[PDB]
DNA sequence: ACTTTCAGGGTGGTATGGCCGTAGGCGAGCACAAGGCTGACTTTTCCTCCCCTTGTGCTGCCTTCTGGGGGGGGCCCAGCTCCTCCCCATGCCAGGGTCTT
DNA sequence: AAGACCCTGGCATGGGGAGGAGCTGGGCCCCCCCCAGAAGGCAGCACAAGGGGAGGAAAAGTCAGCCTTGTGCTCGCCTACGGCCATACCACCCTGAAAGT
């Protein structure tokens, strides 16, 4: 069933994200923390993106719904339409 | 025995390699499954454009990279190089996300 | 000079509904007025964008209801929507 | 008189 | 009966409609839009006023002051999120000391 | 009002501000840092308030000019109108 | 010799006293002089409403109190009770005022 | 028959002005489109609020100029204001 | 000639005028408002393109990719301040490492 | 043929 | 490369905005005091910063199996477009109730 | 308490959006295969953390001084209001061309 896919954000993937941020040494408890942070961020944007989608009485979440949900969240994304 | 690099220089090697590149650092299919699973809790039988999931991934990865920069700053403040969950919590709290 | 109008009369009426024996000072009433103006501009501004996204020239109660959902967090949105939906139902009836 | 939550 | 009376509100349904039309948020404004907005604004105000009045009673006072409004907003996490970037003039801060600083 | 008016933010004044923030011990180099931080914040808000006033062809910086400048800064302030 | 409190108890008493109150903690005349000195660099011969200066003072004081709370968190992070300039700098950097 | 709105032609002309021998990718060009759409919405929104505050029903080059001053920081606003006035002077004359 | 060419720009003065009128910003739009906005939009584009184009030349390339725009934006303090809360897709980050980092 | 500030 | 939908021009009207004139009201400035707040000095004590030692937790290298990713194909549900027309929102005239001084 | 005026009512009207029908496009699902990478493990070592100690820099108390703040008055410059009138912008008719698929 579609459950526990947050483990698909593997330890090597988080290390790559941390390495791009300049981190050298990463504690073992970081990976559970980063997964909890990402889930909260995704839940926030997806909630607003779906709200835009049901407003237009649509069933497919467009790239522009995500851009609108991000922009209202505070973060503006360039390269997917305006 | 074969040569073994001193612990730490491989970290700078990876830092340079992953800061020079702009590719997405999370596998696309696991992230797509995660996005579809989160959105299932809001509305059932949803559909996603490919660019929708691409935009979600780009936003999430940029956000995580910025958060890790802030966490690294918090770690350096405490006279450390190993980032810990308390560093993430402090960076988020000063950023106003914990409220 | 011209006269200035705000929500002071209605805020007093709402306060009397919840707390019959509690007053409100002048400085507190000024803050309540600024709070109502702030939320009105937030909801209307979001509903303006929301209607323009769908190429709509009209702002309806659907636009307000979704603007409430986007802005009000958690159970604040849930209860506000029910109050807003109940009021509109009573108004049309 | 008035209360919701 | 005034428009607010029909909707059961104590807020200006008519004046909000004038505000919606005046603010050029759209070319046209629906009939039920002012009624929905006035109900939301009244509900939010009543929510704060009940919380602020409770704070005044806790502070054994019979009048609401901006400090009481600040206590109500910051204590409720739902209103705190809504008004996260809002400054209340003469509101002070929530009384809170970190445990590690205490003896 | 010509110069050296930042020193009007005296050391006891900054200490009272820190106490409201829950600070127990304050370093001796904090006061100079707090004065510079305050000055930068005031310059940003005043530049926006004066810009609003100059647009309306006025000479008196109204309280609404300050409220509008703060809202532009993302620092909404209640109690002075709106 | 008279009775002398141990250091820290008076600090806690001041913390409680100033967190229980809502007064302005900066003298009004020096702050007004500072505001007029700053504004004179943009437009000469300006005039200020009393409410304009009061709004400026309230905004500045709220901003400074919030910044000091963030600085206190940064100080506790480094295992300290004394707030230092580097704590303020880190709090400003994470907040975005210096990125 | 629905149109597609973009500044791709004009960005191409501007790019050929500053960098004669340099092209721009498809993804990079879509970034420039979002940037122009973003800044247009910022200045127009600021000019709208400036006209509303002074109870003006029109948006003039003075509203646009003040909006540029409020948004663009530092030497960006000084040069943007200078370029705008030079264009307007040429447009009328 | 055309309105754009009369002002001496490359951006569409006529297209900007419609967007200002259609976007519900004010009941009327002046004659010089679209001309002023087009001049500013063209200037801001030329600044980024010149900086981004220089990035490709220094990175021994010939075509601008989203990475070059990010390098130009984040390196310029004025452009960085204007676009502080803006994410550039496929932009990566600026290569920067702390001083305490290096042994 | 179009240069800007340094 | 073609076009057809948008760019550009001229004219009527009128609603918006500029210019003059005015009256008052608020903002800047000046005395005066008295005292509450500030600035400086001393003592000290308690926090900070440095050093050391160590044990644990992180890193680095290897091996192997798994699953992400790429190709190729098929369905069909959902999204976009055009006609119609019916119903809601707007504008104008008239009246009267309310909420601000 | 009075009344200025804005909200409500009634009616005529143009236009917007909602249903219906139709087409088609890509989102989803499947299958196969490969090899790049993740997961587990082991050896090593380096870093976080506790303990100890010196010193110096904040805190607390004391006291002398000063400059803030409350009260009162003057001047006069600015700002909101009102009226007159120019004029620039919107809508409509007409003609013509430009970049997007």
């Amino acid at each position: 069933v579609l459950r526990d896919n947050i483990q698909g954000i593997t330890k090597p993937a988080i290390r790559r994200l941390a390495r791009r941020g300049g981190v050298k040494r990463i504690s073992g408890l970081i990976y559970e923390e980063t997964r909890g942070v990402l889930k909260v961020f995704l839940e926030n944007v997806i909630r607003d993106a779906v709200t835009y989608t049901e407003h237009a009485k649509r069933k497919t979440v467009t790239a522009m719904d995500v851009v609108y949900a991000l922009k209202r969240q505070g973060r503006t994304l360039y390269g997917f339409g305006g | 025995k074969p040569h073994r690099y001193r612990p730490g220089t491989v970290a700078l090697r990876e830092i340079r390699r992953y800061q020079k590149s702009t590719e997405l650092l999370i596998r696309k299919l696991p992230f797509q499954r995660l996005v579809r699973e989160i959105a299932q809790d809001f509305k059932t039988d949803l559909r996603f454009q490919s660019s929708a999931v691409m935009a979600l991934q780009e936003a999430s990865e940029a956000y995580l990279v910025g958060l890790f920069e802030d966490t690294n700053l918090c770690a350096i403040h405490a006279k450390r190089v190993t980032i810990m969950p308390k560093d993430i919590q402090l960076a988020r709290r000063i950023r106003g996300e914990r409220a | 000079r011209s006269r200035k109008e705000s929500y002071s009369v209605y805020v007093y009426k709402v306060l009397k509904q919840v707390h019959p024996d509690t007053g409100i000072s002048s400085k507190a009433m000024g803050i309540m007025n600024s709070f109502v103006n702030d939320i009105f501009e937030r909801i209307a501004g979001e509903a303006s964008r929301l209607a323009h996204y769908n190429k709509r020239s009209t702002i309806t109660s659907r636009e307000i209801q979704t603007a409430v959902r986007l802005l009000l967090p958690g159970e604040l949105a849930k209860h506000a929507v029910s109050e807003g939906t109940k009021a509109v139902t009573k108004y049309t009836s | 008189r008035r209360s919701a939550r | 009966k005034s428009r607010s009376s029909r909707a059961g509100l104590q807020f200006p349904v008519g004046r909000v409609h004038r505000l919606l039309r005046k603010g050029n948020y759209a070319e046209r404004v629906g009939a039920g839009a002012p009624v929905y907005m006035a109900a939301v604004l009244e509900y939010l105000t009543a929510e704060i006023l009940e919380l602020a009045g409770n704070a005044a009673r806790d502070n054994k006072k019979t009048r609401i002051i901006p400090r009481h409004l600040q206590l109500a907003i910051r204590n409720d996490e739902e209103l705190n999120k809504l008004l996260g970037k809002v400054t209340i003039a003469q509101g002070g801060v929530l009384p809170n000391i970190q445990a590690v600083l205490l003896p």
